[PDB]
């Protein structure tokens, strides 16, 4: 179906998860995050190995 | 303003412009394949969509 | 013989980074570390700074 509608915002300093900012926020933020709950926060009821 | 007998040095002012638009963005444009995102429909968005 | 202006040295390093500029702005256009020290984070600010 042509659906007339397509967006692009997926590129750029937009939406738009570029490379710089997906490396640096996962692997600190994301890390340090993940790092917690496993540790104190939970394993079954958190975010969890699914 | 180059005359014979003297300086007629031009600065490549705009050669260095076209020559960063090219590796920097060239390579942003060819990452992955994150150039194109539907917004799929929550119906179906792997048979569409991806 | 007349005096130069106090800065005419310093304009080599202009067109030095300019030419490096052009393809290869790395220092010296090559790597050295002999006391300095590299930390690994994440591949290390990733890929040293992403090549």
């Amino acid at each position: 179906a042509n659906w007339r509608e397509r967006s692009d915002l997926t590129v750029t300093v937009g939406i738009g998860n570029m490379n710089k900012d997906q490396q640096m926020l996962h692997l600190m933020r994301i890390w340090e995050m993940a790092q917690a709950v496993v540790g104190g926060g939970g394993l079954g009821v958190l975010v969890s190995e699914q | 303003n180059e005359r014979p007998g003297k300086s007629g040095i031009v600065s490549r002012d705009v050669q260095e412009t076209v020559d960063w638009i090219m590796p920097s963005l060239m390579k942003v444009f060819t990452s992955g394949g994150q150039v194109v995102k539907y917004e799929p429909d929550t119906a179906e968005d792997v048979e569409q969509a991806e | 013989t007349p005096q130069l202006s106090g800065e005419v040295y310093g304009m080599l390093d202009r067109l030095e980074a300019d030419r490096g500029k052009r393809t290869g702005i790395t220092d010296r256009t090559r790597g050295l570390d002999q006391n300095t020290l590299h930390s690994n984070q994440a591949a290390m600010s990733v890929n040293q700074l992403m090549t």
